[PDB]
């Protein structure tokens, strides 16, 4: 249960939050009642690029990548509804949150690579 | 006096800056190498060692 002051700074709050291992149970769905999800939030670890080769008929590869613009990559604070279909199926529609952040990573011999990382809408 | 081809015959009995001719020698060299290397990586593209 930490506050601003804990936090601040340490870059924790670039940082999901995480569930302890004992967390392997089943969240039981009632087909009847309404669901939200009242938090969502998603902590980027990695940043991949597609190569683009010269002969465009090589296989492309994804090649790791520098972030350059340090911990202010994560999306937080997203609510949106959580549906019960026909079929069982869950479907999460996203209605609102900080669901951007401009991330530029850079690759290897210095091409920067700006992108809006983001699950909007 | 000394020809202009005959210059650096002085130091032929002063070790001492016989031995400085030699520093700057291998200093103009290593600074060659080090200028070289520089531009090389300022023009050279790592993109594609196949072609
Ligand atoms: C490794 C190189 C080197 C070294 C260690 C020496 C060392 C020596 N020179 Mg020699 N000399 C050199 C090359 C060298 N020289 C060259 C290439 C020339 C033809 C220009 C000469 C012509 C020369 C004369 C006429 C005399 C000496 C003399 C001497 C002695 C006294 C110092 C002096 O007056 O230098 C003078 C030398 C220079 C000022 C060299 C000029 C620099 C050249 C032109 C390049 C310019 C440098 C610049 C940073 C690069 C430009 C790049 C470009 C894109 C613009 C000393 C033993 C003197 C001596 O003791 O006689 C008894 C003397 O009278 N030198
Ligand atoms: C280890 C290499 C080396 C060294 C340390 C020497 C040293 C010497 N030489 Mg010898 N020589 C050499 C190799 C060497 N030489 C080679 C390869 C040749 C055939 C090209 C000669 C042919 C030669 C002749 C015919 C004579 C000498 C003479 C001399 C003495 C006076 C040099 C002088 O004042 O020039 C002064 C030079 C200048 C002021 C300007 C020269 C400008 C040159 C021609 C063009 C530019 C050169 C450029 C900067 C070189 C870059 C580096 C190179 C490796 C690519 C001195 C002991 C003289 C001597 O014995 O006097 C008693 C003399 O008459 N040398
Ligand atoms: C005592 C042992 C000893 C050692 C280790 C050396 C080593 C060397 N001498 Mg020699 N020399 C010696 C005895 C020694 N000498 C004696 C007793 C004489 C008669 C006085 C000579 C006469 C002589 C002449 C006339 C010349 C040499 C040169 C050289 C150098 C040629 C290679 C070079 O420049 O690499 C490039 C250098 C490096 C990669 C870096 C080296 C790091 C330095 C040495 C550290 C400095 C430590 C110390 C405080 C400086 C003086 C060291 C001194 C023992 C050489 C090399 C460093 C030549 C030279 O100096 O050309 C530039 C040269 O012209 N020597
Ligand atoms: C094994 C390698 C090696 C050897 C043995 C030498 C030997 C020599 N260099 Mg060094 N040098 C080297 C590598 C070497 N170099 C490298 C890798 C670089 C970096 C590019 C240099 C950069 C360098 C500079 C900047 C200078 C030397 C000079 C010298 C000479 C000093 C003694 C002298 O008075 O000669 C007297 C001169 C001669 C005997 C004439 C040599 C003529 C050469 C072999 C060909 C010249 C071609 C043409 C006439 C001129 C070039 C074209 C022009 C349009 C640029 C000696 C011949 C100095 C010098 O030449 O002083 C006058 C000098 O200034 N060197
Ligand atoms: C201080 C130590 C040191 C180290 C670890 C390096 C390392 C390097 N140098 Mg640099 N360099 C140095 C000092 C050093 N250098 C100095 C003092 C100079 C000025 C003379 C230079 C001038 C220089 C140039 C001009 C270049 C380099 C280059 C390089 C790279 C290639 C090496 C190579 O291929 O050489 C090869 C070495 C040989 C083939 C040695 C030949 C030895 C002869 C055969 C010996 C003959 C006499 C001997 C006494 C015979 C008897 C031996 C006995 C055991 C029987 C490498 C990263 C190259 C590079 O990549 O630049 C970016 C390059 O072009 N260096
Ligand atoms: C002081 C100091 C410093 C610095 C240094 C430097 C910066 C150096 C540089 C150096 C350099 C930068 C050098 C360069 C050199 C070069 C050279 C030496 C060249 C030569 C050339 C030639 C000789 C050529 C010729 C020719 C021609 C031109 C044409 C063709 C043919 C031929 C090849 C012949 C430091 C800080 C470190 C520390 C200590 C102090
Ligand atoms: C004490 C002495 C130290 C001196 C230091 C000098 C070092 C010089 C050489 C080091 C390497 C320089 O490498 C340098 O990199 C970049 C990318 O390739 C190039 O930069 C070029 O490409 C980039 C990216 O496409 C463009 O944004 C830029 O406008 C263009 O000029 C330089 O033209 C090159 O010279
Ligand atoms: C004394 C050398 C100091 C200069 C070093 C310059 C940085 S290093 C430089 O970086 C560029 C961009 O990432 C690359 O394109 C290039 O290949 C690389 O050599």
């Amino acid at each position: 249960t930490l506050t601003y002051d804990d936090i601040v700074g340490t870059g924790l709050a670039n940082k999901c939050p995480t569930l302890d291992d004992t967390a392997r149970g089943a969240y039981p769905i009632d087909s009847s009642q309404t669901y939200r999800i009242a938090r969502l939030c998603l902590q980027p670890t990695t940043f991949l690029v597609k190569e683009e080769p010269k002969n465009k008929r090589q296989e492309a590869e994804f090649v790791p990548t520098k972030l350059v613009t340090r911990e202010t990559t994560s999306l937080d604070q997203i609510q949106g509804e959580l549906k019960v279909n026909s079929d069982g199926s869950l479907t999460f529609v996203e209605e609102d949150g900080i669901d951007f952040q401009p991330v530029t990573v850079q690759m290897a011999g210095g091409e920067r690579i700006p992108l809006l990382f983001t699950v909007k809408n | 006096g000394l020809p202009w081809y005959r210059v650096h015959t002085v130091l032929i009995n002063d070790p001492g800056r016989l031995i400085a001719a030699h520093l700057m020698h291998t200093a103009l060299v290593a600074g060659w190498a080090g200028s070289m290397a520089l531009y090389e990586l300022a023009t050279f593209d790592p993109s594609d060692p196949v072609l």
